[PDB]
């Protein structure tokens, strides 16, 4: 029933403010706790900090003195950012709804219990890197192909991650396989995309992908053919 | 952080041990998740799983303490190979911030894959930007590692070569990349270019010419 | 000692401090957990409350508190006459009196305001005094049906014994195994409050006019509490919440102390050692003793 997805820059120069959101959907904002959780490379699962449905703020010391989480009632949206950014704030980072729990073990007017919270529905992730090198449109370059055949296209020399890629604006979806991209010594990344496909529509039925890069609004689109 | 490797046979009972002992009543959380992908909530409460989740996973409600944290796998798939966190909150510890150390099932026994080899030669319109770089697909391969060897006639080549680590799949096998990047030059006058791939103790080629 | 404060009422302490050994010129550095009520700061260097006026004798862990009856026996050529009257005011003639040898069963209880653990009325709650008149005279209630108050301290105390010297073996307050929880008691309340009517009616049979009950005068903790003993260690219960009527449980914050007076003696304590595991007990409310003002 509630839903949610994150939203971001892609790209951030180091010492400047990151700011990210989240749309929720099919719920109320300010009726559940909201968190925030990044994955960087090599550390594990890092709690940033969490808001209430009271919007009162909690911070991990972590980075209690770098992050504001603000909220927009209005809509169903959440806010996060991040003061003086580094090379190592780069991460996946989610969003993610905190659900109260309240752990009673002796007597509850005594205040022997203890508040624990659980993160129970997540975001997709917004990927954010930190680096001063600035950002680069790619170069898609189509695969021609050859029981059954295989193509794609080369999405070549671009930064930074991620890119997207679709057959046919979502109309061929069995066969796809997006590879993981590879960072060159160049310092940009390269993707590429296949489709095994039927031999008999060779020549017909267009195929026609569509690869989507927003860290520089760089949308293209091309074709395949012998 | 650090990690800690487990290993549990296809369709055995996976027993995974919490990271921090309670020092007192407990409230503990159970995260299945994966490297770039969103995490799952297994369990929430002691052993209080919600929807969706399969009964398979299930964990130790704390009627007496003294009894220790564990998360049960019962029946495990080649699904379940992740990175699972143990969120122990307590009564006498401090706010349970982090997520504790990740231990990484690695279910074991799964049945052996061979690679989809496939060469595509420069495109005509990259070679007509005077730029030539042939990539060779490794798919549906297990378990995830291989060895690429591109080939230029007789001999070999390995300057210019960048290849992908193995990256698991959504049918839980591995897929990995090979680009070879030459000059239009060197692309006409070799005779053709291969790509060996080297799986476990056998080698598959898949080669291509200039034509 | 040097303390600190315990975990991120009943504050505990975390105390390290230099001890002797069983050799004199060799010395160990030994911690220990100490009550707050125990232990007052010099100004966080702290010290045990009983150092500057007396020092202090340990029980020896094998001998026990329980009260067992106690039979007072008069000698050869000596009686003793026993009252058999049951609604007897304890003072003046007595109609049904016969002589015995020796006292009944008596447990040396020791409580303050409620007296647990003794003997009732046959019927009607008697109440007996010397000058009725003269509030500095105690009051003493004798309950007709008792009520049960159910004492427990919750926390799983550990023993920690230290070596002070040769033969000499300190016992000190080892880890708190588990929760940190608030040693307490309960009653029953429409039993308090229906055996705290009982008392009413008679008191106004003396007085006429409203009767209050209200809380402690205030001053030292023996004084103002009920104090009592409960498997081994001594607690100090707030019984503000039992006297607070003017004519589902009721619970009694207590502290548990190891420096005890006991006979407010000049000069003379004992540290109760900690009783490992849990504690619980289970005490009839028999009798009270209370204090009028004017
Ligand atoms: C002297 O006087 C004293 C004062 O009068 C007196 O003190 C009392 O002491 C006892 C123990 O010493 C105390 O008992 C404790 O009580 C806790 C609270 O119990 C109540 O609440 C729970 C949970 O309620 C939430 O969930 C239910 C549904 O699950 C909802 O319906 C509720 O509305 C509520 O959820 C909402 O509210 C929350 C808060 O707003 C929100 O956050 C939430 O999102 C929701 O909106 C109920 O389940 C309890 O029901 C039980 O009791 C009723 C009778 O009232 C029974 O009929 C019924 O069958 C149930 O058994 C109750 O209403 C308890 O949590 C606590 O028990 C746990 O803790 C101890 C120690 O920590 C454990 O050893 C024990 O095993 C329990 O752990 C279980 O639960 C936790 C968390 O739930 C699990 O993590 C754990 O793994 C374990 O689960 C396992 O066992 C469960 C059954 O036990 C089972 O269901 C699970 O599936 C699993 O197998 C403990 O009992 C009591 O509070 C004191 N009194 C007061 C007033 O504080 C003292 O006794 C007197 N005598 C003396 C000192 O001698
Ligand atoms: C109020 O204080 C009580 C302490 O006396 C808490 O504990 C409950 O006391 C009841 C009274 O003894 C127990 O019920 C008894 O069970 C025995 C065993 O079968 C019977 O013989 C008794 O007749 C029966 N008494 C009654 C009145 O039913 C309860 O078992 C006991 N609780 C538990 C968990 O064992 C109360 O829990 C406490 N209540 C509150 C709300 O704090
Ligand atoms: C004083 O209070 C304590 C606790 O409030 C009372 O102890 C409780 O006694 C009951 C008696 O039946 C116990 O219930 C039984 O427990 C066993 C073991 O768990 C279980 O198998 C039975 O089915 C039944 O539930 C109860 O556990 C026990 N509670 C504790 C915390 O020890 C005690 O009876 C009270 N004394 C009085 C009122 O005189
Ligand atoms: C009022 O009387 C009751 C019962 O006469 C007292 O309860 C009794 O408490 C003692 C401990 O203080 C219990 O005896 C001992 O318990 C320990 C701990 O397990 C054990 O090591 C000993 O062997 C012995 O069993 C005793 O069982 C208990 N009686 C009952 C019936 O439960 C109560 O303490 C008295 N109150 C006061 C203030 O003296
Ligand atoms: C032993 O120590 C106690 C506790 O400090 C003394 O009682 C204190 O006396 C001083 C007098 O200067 C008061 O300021 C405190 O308020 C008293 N404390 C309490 C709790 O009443 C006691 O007098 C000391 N004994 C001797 C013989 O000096
Ligand atoms: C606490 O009070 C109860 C109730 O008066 C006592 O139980 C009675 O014990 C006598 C002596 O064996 C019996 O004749 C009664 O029948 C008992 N009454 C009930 C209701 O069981 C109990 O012995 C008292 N305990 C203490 C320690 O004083
Ligand atoms: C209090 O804590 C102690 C541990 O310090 C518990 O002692 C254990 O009790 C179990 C009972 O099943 C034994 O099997 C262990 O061998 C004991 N451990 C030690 C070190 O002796 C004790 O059970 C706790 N008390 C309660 C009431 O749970
Ligand atoms: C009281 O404080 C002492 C510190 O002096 C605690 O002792 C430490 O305990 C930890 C946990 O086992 C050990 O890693 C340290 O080596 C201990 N230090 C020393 C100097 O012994 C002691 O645990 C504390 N007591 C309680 C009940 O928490
Ligand atoms: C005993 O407990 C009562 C509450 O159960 C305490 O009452 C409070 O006392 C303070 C100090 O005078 C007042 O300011 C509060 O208004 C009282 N709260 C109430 C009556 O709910 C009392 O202080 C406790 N006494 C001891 C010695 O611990
Ligand atoms: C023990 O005594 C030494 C001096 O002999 C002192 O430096 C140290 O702090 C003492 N340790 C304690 C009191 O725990
Ligand atoms: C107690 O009752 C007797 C009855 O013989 C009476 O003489 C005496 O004055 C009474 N004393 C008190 C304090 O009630
Ligand atoms: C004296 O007490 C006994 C006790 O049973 C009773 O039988 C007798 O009737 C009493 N006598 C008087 C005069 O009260
Ligand atoms: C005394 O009684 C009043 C009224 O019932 C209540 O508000 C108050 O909390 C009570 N005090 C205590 C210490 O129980």
């Amino acid at each position: 029933q509630v839903q949610l997805q994150e939203s971001g820059p892609g790209l951030v120069k180091p010492s400047e403010t990151l700011s990210l959101t989240c749309t929720v959907s099919g719920g109320s904002i300010s009726n559940y706790y909201w968190s925030w959780i990044r994955q960087s490379p090599g550390k594990g699962l890092e709690w940033i900090g969490y808001i209430s449905d009271s919007e009162s703020t909690n911070y991990n010391p972590s980075l209690k003195s770098r992050v504001i989480i603000s909220v927009d009632t209005s809509k169903n949206q959440l806010s996060l950012k991040l003061n003086s950014v580094t090379a190592a704030d780069s991460a996946i980072y989610y969003c993610a709804r905190a659900q109260q729990g309240k752990r009673i073990y002796g007597m509850v007017s005594f205040g022997e219990f203890f508040y624990y919270y659980y993160m129970d529905v997540w975001g997709k992730g917004t990927t954010v890197t930190v680096s001063s090198a600035s950002t680069k449109g790619p170069s898609v370059f189509p695969l021609a192909p050859s029981g059954t055949a295989a193509l794609g296209c080369l999405v070549k020399d671009y930064f930074p991650e991620p890119v997207t890629v679709s057959w046919n604006s979502g109309a061929l979806t069995s066969g796809v396989h997006t590879f993981p991209a590879v960072l060159q010594s160049s310092g940009l990344y390269s993707l590429s995309s296949v489709v095994t496909v039927p031999s008999s529509s060779l020549g017909t039925q267009t195929y026609i992908c569509n690869v989507n890069h927003k860290p520089s609004n760089t949308k293209v689109d091309k074709k395949v053919e012998p | 952080s650090y990690v800690r490797p487990l290993s549990v046979a296809l369709g055995e009972t996976a027993s995974i041990s919490c990271g921090r002992q309670a020092l007192g009543s407990r409230a503990v959380q159970w995260y299945q998740h994966r490297p770039g992908q969103a995490p799952i909530l297994l369990i929430y409460n002691n052993q209080d799983r919600p929807s969706g989740i399969p009964e398979r996973f299930s964990g130790t409600p704390d009627i007496n303490f003294g009894t220790r944290a564990t998360l049960t796998i019962s029946g495990v798939e080649a699904g379940d190979e992740a990175d699972y966190y143990c969120h122990m909150w307590d009564s006498r510890s401090g706010f349970s911030w982090s997520f504790g150390g990740a231990t990484r099932l690695t279910v074991l026994g799964q049945p052996k894959a061979a690679p989809s080899v496939t060469l595509f030669p420069p495109s005509s319109e990259e070679l007509q930007a005077n730029k030539a770089t042939l990539v060779c697909l490794i798919s549906d391969f297990y378990p995830g590692a291989v060895t690429v060897a591109w080939k230029a006639d007789s001999s070999p080549v390995k300057a210019g070569v960048e290849t992908t680590t193995p990256s698991k799949q959504s049918n839980n096998k591995y897929a990995a990349s090979s680009y070879l990047s030459l000059t239009p030059m060197q692309w006409k006058m070799h005779k053709s270019y291969s790509c060996q791939v080297t799986h476990e103790g056998s080698t598959v080629e898949k080669t291509v010419a200039p034509t | 000692l040097h303390c600190t404060n315990f975990n991120p009422r009943e504050e505990i302490k975390n105390c390290s401090f230099n001890m002797t050994t069983e050799l004199r010129d060799k010395k160990q550095r030994v911690h220990s957990l100490f009550y707050k009520l125990d232990i007052v700061q010099i100004n966080s260097e702290y010290r045990l409350i009983n150092c500057n006026t007396s020092a202090c004798t340990q029980a020896c862990p094998k001998v026990s508190f329980e009260p067992i009856p106690i039979h007072y026996c008069a000698p050869a050529g000596f009686a003793i006459l026993k009252c058999k009257d049951e609604e007897f005011n304890g003072t003046g003639p007595c109609k049904n009196v016969s002589t015995v040898q020796c006292t009944h069963g008596i447990k040396p209880v020791v409580s303050t305001q409620l007296l647990l653990n003794g003997s009732l009325a046959k019927k009607e709650v008697k109440i007996r005094s010397e000058n009725i008149t003269n509030n500095v005279k105690t009051i003493i209630v004798q309950l007709v049906n008792p009520v049960i108050i159910n004492c427990t301290r919750p926390n799983n105390n550990t023993r920690k014994s230290i070596r002070i010297g040769p033969g000499q073996a300190f016992y000190a307050t080892g880890a708190i195994i588990g929760d940190i929880r608030q040693a307490h008691c309960n009653v029953s309340r429409s039993d308090w409050n229906k055996t705290l009517q009982q008392v009413a009616r008679q008191l106004r049979k003396h007085f006429v006019k409203t009767i209050i009950f209200t809380n402690s005068s205030g001053g030292d903790l023996e004084v103002t509490t009920h104090s009592f003993n409960c498997g081994g260690e001594f607690f100090y219960c707030n019984t503000s919440g039992l006297f607070n009527s003017t004519w589902e449980n009721i619970t009694l914050p207590c502290r548990i102390k190891q420096i005890i007076n006991m006979w407010q003696r000049t000069g003379q304590c004992m540290y109760a050692p900690p009783i490992p595991g849990v504690i619980s007990c289970v005490s009839n409310i028999t009798g009270l003793l209370l204090t009028r003002d004017g």
